[PDB]
């Protein structure tokens, strides 16, 4: 086979800086007849299909910003991004087409930005859910940076059936968001009053506390 | 303009078969090789095979990984590409893409479809419960609302807000699997002068169960 390998697995760069990533083939990709390297670069943004960026190692596809440059030959190739933009968040794949086709494993590119505190919102169970015997309490912790965050649930002042989910980094502001869902039975829900989402993030030594009381609903 | 549209993905049991389609338009179909590529959730792209153009006798080639088990064909009268998959296993669960390939000159995959998600599993299809997330009767310039999309199988689900007219300030959280069912949520943040003044509705679809739901976010009082 031809084996394709990329490095790094992942990195993060601040907007305006240069990015360099690497792609190795187990065999030269230099076609002797055409004198081109059959190596392409693809960009895959979160939730999207892959998009062609570069082909024949160095040819930039139309529509592709000039900040993206492919170089290299034979077994070693480079994609360079100058003046990186928030929207450049993506996994980048190289692909050989010298002998059928094979993809490398990708390089994830993330964006570094200023620390940003989360915006925290809490939501009681809906009457439509409670009618069926269940009670989900939801907390969104939105548009923060860096990604590391700690959430705890407290019920009547005591720490406590939790689903956590993080978004991919945002293409526009380079922040992260997380959702935490605590699910109880209706009967257990109705035994307590105070429901609290507590978020601890590096941006404050004070946790962000959002709470509601079942009695006030 | 060029269009590639996959269909046929969904839920299938281990050992089962499935055939995907990829309808195309806006280029001369017969001039082009066509490839299939897949991607398991959170993993790398994997090339599966191609079918050559008219000049090359529409012949097929396959990755060693799926040769003998998958078959590619094309309908040149309708510009549609097919992928027949047999003896499916959990490892075949993936997003499947078609891509326009070689034209005899350029080495590149110029265009890709949106992808179709295949899930290989014994689990039954379960439609989601969709619940509104409205600030409580005690909860400021901006306001955050949401929908909880709970307890469905297989992926995927789509969520939009006001039929896609609200797209800025949306966070749709990746689904998490917990005892055999997925749950996801979506938030939208709007000016507080605009809700409940103006309507906010999440539109949720679950193709596997043909579920279509619009859920209006109603204020607690009001
Ligand atoms: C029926 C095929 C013929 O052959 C080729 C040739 O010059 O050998 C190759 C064709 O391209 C492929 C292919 O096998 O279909 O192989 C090339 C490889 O470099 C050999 O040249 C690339 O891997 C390419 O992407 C294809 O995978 C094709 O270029 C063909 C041409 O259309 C002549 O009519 O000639
Ligand atoms: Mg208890
Ligand atoms: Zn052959």
């Amino acid at each position: 086979d031809i084996v394709m390998s990329q490095s790094p697995s992942s990195l993060a760069v601040s907007a305006g800086e240069k990015v360099t990533m690497s792609c190795k083939s187990s065999q030269s990709l230099l076609n002797s007849r055409t004198r081109k390297n059959y190596l392409a670069w693809y960009q895959q943004k979160p939730g999207q299909s892959p998009k062609l960026l570069i082909y024949w190692a160095s040819t930039r596809e139309s529509g592709v910003p000039d900040r993206f440059t492919g170089s290299g030959s034979g077994t070693d190739f480079t994609l360079t991004i100058t003046s990186v933009q928030a929207e450049d968040l993506a996994v980048y794949y190289c692909k050989q087409s010298y002998n059928l086709r094979t993809f490398g494993g990708g390089t994830k590119l993330e964006i570094k930005r200023a620390d940003a505190a989360p915006t925290v919102s809490i939501f009681p169970p809906s009457s439509e859910q409670l009618t069926s015997g269940g009670a989900s309490v939801v907390c969104f912790l939105n548009n923060f940076y860096p990604k590391d965050i700690n959430v705890k649930w407290k019920i009547d002042g005591s720490e406590r059936g939790v689903l956590n989910s993080w978004t991919d980094q945002d293409s526009k502001d380079s922040t992260y968001s997380m959702s935490s869902t605590l699910t109880l039975t209706k009967d257990e829900y109705e035994r307590h009053n105070s429901y609290t989402c507590e978020a601890t993030h590096k941006t404050s030594t004070s946790p962000i506390v959002k709470s509601f009381n079942r009695n006030e609903c | 303009e060029v269009k590639l549209v996959e269909s046929g993905g969904g839920l299938v049991q281990s050992g089962g078969s499935l055939r995907l389609s990829c309808a195309t338009s806006g280029f001369t179909f017969t001039d082009y090789y066509m490839s299939w590529v897949r991607q398991p959730p959170g993993k790398a792209l994997e090339w599966l095979g191609f079918i050559r153009n008219k000049a090359n006798g529409y012949t097929t080639e396959y990755s060693p990984s799926v040769k003998g088990r998958f078959t590619i064909s094309r309908d040149n009268s309708q510009s549609i590409l097919y992928l027949q998959m047999n003896t499916l296993r959990a490892e075949d669960s993936a997003t499947y893409y078609c891509a326009r390939d070689h034209d005899g000159y350029y080495e590149r995959f110029s265009y890709w479809g949106q992808g179709t998600l295949v899930t290989v599993s014994a689990a039954k299809t379960t439609p989601p419960s969709v619940y509104p997330l409205a600030p409580g009767s005690a909860a400021n310039s901006m306001v955050t609302l949401g929908c909880l999309v709970k307890g469905y199988f297989p992926e995927p689900v789509t969520v939009t807000w006001n039929s896609g007219s609200l797209s800025s300030g949306v966070h749709t959280f990746p689904a998490v699997l917990q005892s055999d069912l997925y749950t996801l949520s979506s938030s939208v943040t709007v000016p507080s002068s605009t809700w409940p003044s103006e309507t906010v509705t999440c539109n949720v679809a679950h193709p596997a169960s043909s579920t279509k739901v619009d859920k209006k976010i109603v204020p607690r009082d009001c």
